[PDB]
């Protein structure tokens, strides 16, 4: 699923900006 | 058409209104712009009581006006990591804008001060934590809920953009709930005056627009990019794109080829997919109708816009609150003794603070 490849980036906590 | 003579009518004069609301914010605002507040209390006026976040500049500490017993959040940057990371100009934008704005869904700059080894920035106490939390925590906001906090949104970005300011920091991250339930926006480092075009490759991966991420210039048309995609991640619980590293979420964005969860209202993929749109000439938002393709989309068909900015809306959620002061609401940090040295820091590069 979508959400599953979600899951498998590794970016799911918060996110720094550049 | 679309709207009888009643109907076109109201709008327009609804519309006309508005215009003349934000004539005079902006006046309002270039007032202050133009001749800021400075030092306004000092470090021995408040008790520190605990740490709500943690960052590059420094820290947020929950803290406690030792005469009026109220709470505040207290932004604290370090002037020499400020100049090492290269953040001054940042970091003074930040304080002019928020101590020249004044808005519903924006925080209040209550006090600021600086020593010789920080700044300070003494804002209302936002209690309800980050919409990242919440958001997370139930895994999607439903289609309302979702278009209760986009709605203040969409009103923020309404009056920045006729001060001429592109905020470009738009996250879950950076969206604070309030004890009503309402939205909070915080961070103004990243803001910028622009009246025309810029440049600055800035922001967070998943949410830059692709004109941000090419080097063409872009306009305040990269918000409402920004805008899409909060809307996406509040409904799908994810955001539209995403990979494991930047670069190739930079190459989706660019594509901007998005698919939908099959659970979204074709309402809500039409706005998005017009919010979400590659084409600048045609993204909503920058269209000759401005703002109001948005706010006439009929995904936002049942939205009271005067009762949300008057806060009159119920919210889906309020946030607990055991009490005052109470942080259940955020992450836990480890805690450090604030240093002020005996040798001022920087002061040259930090006059205007
Ligand atoms: N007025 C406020 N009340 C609570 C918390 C506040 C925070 S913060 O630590 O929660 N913060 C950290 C930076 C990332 N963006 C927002 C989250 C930042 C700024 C103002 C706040």
């Amino acid at each position: 699923t979508t959400y599953a490849d979600f899951i498998a980036s590794g970016r799911t906590g918060r996110r720094n900006a550049i | 058409g679309h709207m009888g003579n009643a109907a076109a009518a109201k709008k327009g004069s609804e519309q006309e209104s508005v215009k003349e609301f934000l004539a005079k914010a902006k006046e309002e605002f270039l007032k202050k712009w133009e001749s800021p507040s400075q030092n306004t209390a000092q470090l021995d006026h408040f008790d520190r009581i605990k740490t709500l976040g943690t960052g590059s500049f420094g820290r947020v500490m929950l803290v406690k006006h030792k005469e009026t017993g109220n709470h505040y959040a207290m932004k604290i940057l370090d002037k020499q990591k400020v100049v090492k990371l290269k953040q001054i100009e940042h970091t003074l934008n930040e304080k002019r804008i928020l101590q020249a704005v004044n808005f519903p869904f924006l925080v209040k700059l209550e006090f600021s001060f600086k020593d010789n080894s920080n700044l300070y920035m003494v804002m209302e106490y936002v209690p309800g934590g980050e919409m990242f939390s919440h958001l997370r925590r139930i895994g999607r906001f439903s289609e309302p809920h979702a278009r209760f906090y986009a709605a203040q949104i969409v009103l923020t970005f309404e009056y920045l953009h006729s001060l001429d300011l592109i905020y470009r920091d738009l996250k879950p991250e950076n969206l604070l709930i309030d004890q009503q339930g309402y939205i909070q926006v915080t961070d103004f480092g990243f803001a910028k005056r622009v009246k025309g075009r810029t440049w600055t490759l800035c922001g967070t991966p998943e949410y830059l627009a692709p004109e941000i991420i090419l080097s063409k210039g872009y306009n305040k048309a990269v918000d409402w990019w920004a805008l899409g995609v909060l809307i996406y991640e509040m409904a799908a619980g994810y955001p539209p794109f995403f990979a494991d590293q930047p670069i190739q979420i930079y190459e989706k964005i660019v594509s901007g080829k998005v698919r939908f969860p099959s659970h979204f209202s074709s309402d809500l993929k039409d706005l998005l997919r017009n919010l979400l749109q590659v084409d600048l000439t045609k993204r909503f938002g920058n269209l000759k109708n401005g703002v109001n393709d948005i706010k006439n989309h009929k995904w936002f068909a049942t939205t009271d816009w005067i009762a949300i900015y008057q806060r009159k809306v119920e919210a889906p959620f309020i946030p607990k609150f055991k009490g005052p002061g109470d942080t259940s609401n955020f992450d836990d940090y480890e805690e450090e003794e604030i240093r002020v040295s005996i040798n001022e820091k920087c002061g040259k590069e930090f006059t205007e603070f």
